């Protein structure tokens, strides 16, 4: 009997698909051929600060726009100062696996985890000189992929078994849960303004959650693998993601339809993280093949490339205020562009 | 079981039958107009003298 | 009954202080080590854990 | 009363914190020594078995 | 891996590729759990039965 | 259930013997390190209980 | 641990496995100096009597 | 509860042996270290009164 559920959920989505397909009104490269496109590019490293000795997974700068944070393979954090190249801070850890990092906007909280299912938060700033932990977050059976902070008393995780949440710092234990994606989730970003997020899946899928309640208002597909990278336009109104098979899309929330596609014939390799700049005029973009190039948004045209490392690039990120670009690679070193 | 599953479908596809379709070259037009206005603020395309970037 | 994990830092000779001075809260002190001496040193830590 | 087994282990520097950071269990951690450097450390381990 | 004994003659990999296993005038084959959580390797299952000096070890399978 | 201090203190070839012969009453002795006419490190350690 | 014996034991470098893995009964391992390249080593007993 | 007393010995590279094998009773031994050759050395006694 459940066919004809099965065939009315078809038919729903049939006559959604047709109501989607008109309201598609520009197609942007003939309108957008009429403007000139921007010049060549070459910029020059600056400084090649060590200290890790593995191979890095993650980073992430701070509103204070001098401070940057790193994570290795067998577990440590280092606060580096990326004016003098001088460590601030060096903490050990109890786990040989740490695959995410984040750190508050306030200054003074640090969290991490990974596959050891456990995400413990640090406590910088302390009446006595030493640094120790503050709480941990227990509750979730899969391992940890990302973490971002809503406020300092909140903060959001990405499980692995199919689940992300929210939580209460000083009771411990989950204010509200969300549910429905049913691949695996690997990345999600916030919105500019604190009110939305979305989550990337293994199979292809795009999700759009509330934070107060948590309803699914839209959803997205088009690609054939693993979405890793998803990241947001500064003005808030589009999302552009990265897949493996060499393809970026650029999606708008109104006309919920894939406007451009990057893609070029001579690459073979997957995007592991993607990175708009201030305006949001290039976009770049990183690969395995252990190089990283430039991209132009409008155009779909590449502008440059960079000299890349010895070994596959795995972070990429960009400062709040634009002028500084931090990359790092599996042979334990981190590069300053300007 | 599946019906659950079935209870889940006509629960939110529903709710995303009902939503707002709007025009996409005004959308286009925004997001050139948002990209030219803030043309200052991009020290990569527009370069600054060596005293500005503190970073060298 | 009883286990222990280890780690290695390096630190150059001028944040030396600093970083000694300011271990965390139980990783204990082993030994100091002199490599490839401006100059460069290794840390080997340990902590113990129970159950 | 309580017994002891020593072992020497070798490396070189690229894969030094692989291995102490990766070390078995029940195995302890002994002086650590610079010969021939580049690298090629020593290492020294200890286990202790009772009955 | 560091051992216990002093005498091992012979060494064994799995076709599947994560177990080993070692032998010697111990009198006592042990088989090592490569895969794991974190990093480490810890002893799996200790044999024994036979009071010669052990020679020669193969997997027919895992 | 222990808790322990760590400092750093520098002393030249010649005013080691003063150093290590008189000192305070409850910190140890660690390592001793040979930096770089000859200059020394010095580690030491108390246990901070209750 | 009312007494203690101590030893000064000189090996070469190729001469350090096999002494460190076959030392003898009761006897501890306390120190490695780097004196081809020479070595030194100290080891030491408990007796309780 | 329990003091230290520590003491820093200078010693040639040919009396090393008879100074480490023939220690008194009570002093241990913590620390050698290389400044012909020349060696330093570290000991200690607990003080329980």
């Amino acid at each position: 009997e459940l066919d004809q559920l099965r065939q009315e959920a078809e038919q729903l989505k049939n006559q959604i698909r047709d109501a989607r397909k008109a309201c598609a009104d520009a197609t942007l490269s003939q309108i957008t051929n009429n403007i000139d496109p921007v010049g060549r590019i070459q910029m020059r490293t600056r400084r090649t600060l060590r200290g890790h000795l593995a191979k890095i997974y993650a980073m992430h700068w701070g509103t204070d726009s001098r401070l940057l944070v790193s994570a290795s393979q067998d577990g440590k954090l280092i606060i580096w100062d990326s004016y003098t190249t001088n460590k601030v801070h060096a903490i050990p850890l109890r786990s040989s696996w740490v695959m995410t990092c984040a750190y508050a906007p306030s200054g003074n909280y640090v969290a991490c985890g990974g596959l050891d299912n456990i995400c413990s938060i640090y406590n910088l700033k302390t009446r006595e000189g030493n640094v120790r932990v503050s709480r941990e977050l227990a509750g979730h059976t899969g391992y940890l992929s990302c973490c971002r902070f809503l406020d300092d008393n909140q903060i959001v995780t990405s499980s692995g078994d199919t689940t992300c949440a929210l939580w209460d710092i000083e009771t411990g234990q989950q204010t509200t849960t969300f549910t429905g994606h049913t691949g695996d989730v690997m990345s999600l970003s916030l919105a500019p303004d604190t009110r939305l997020f979305v989550s990337g899946a293994c199979d292809a899928s795009a999700k759009l959650w509330d934070v107060r309640e948590g309803m699914c208002r839209q959803t997205f597909t088009g690609h054939e693998s693993d979405i890793n990278a998803i990241c947001f336009f500064p003005n808030g109104n589009a999302f552009a993601t990265g897949s493996d098979d060499a393809t970026c899309r650029l999606f708008d929330l109104r006309a919920d339809q894939e406007l451009m596609t990057y893609s070029h014939d001579n690459i073979i390799c997957g995007i592991t993280s993607v990175s708009f700049s201030k305006s949001g005029r290039l976009l770049l973009a990183g690969y395995d093949d252990f190089n990283c190039n430039v991209w132009d948004a409008l155009k779909a045209d590449r502008a440059g490339v960079l000299a890349g490392h010895d070994n596959r690039v795995s972070c990429l990120g960009v400062t709040d205020d634009g002028m500084a670009v931090a990359t790092g690679s599996w042979d334990s070193f981190l590069k300053i562009w300007n | 079981a599946s019906i659950a599953q079935a209870r889940k479908l006509v629960e939110q596809l529903k709710m995303e039958a009902n939503i707002d379709r709007i025009k996409v070259s005004k959308a286009a037009a925004d997001l050139m107009a948002y990209c030219e206005a803030h043309a200052k603020e991009d020290p990569l395309l527009t370069p600054v003298p060596a005293s500005e970037n503190p970073f060298r | 009954p009883v286990k222990h994990v280890y780690r290695v830092l390096q630190c150059q000779e001028e944040e030396l202080t600093q970083m000694v001075s300011t271990m965390s809260d139980g990783w204990k002190f082993e030994q100091l080590v002199s490599i490839g001496s401006q100059a460069e040193f290794l840390c080997v830590v340990s902590k113990e854990l129970h159950n």
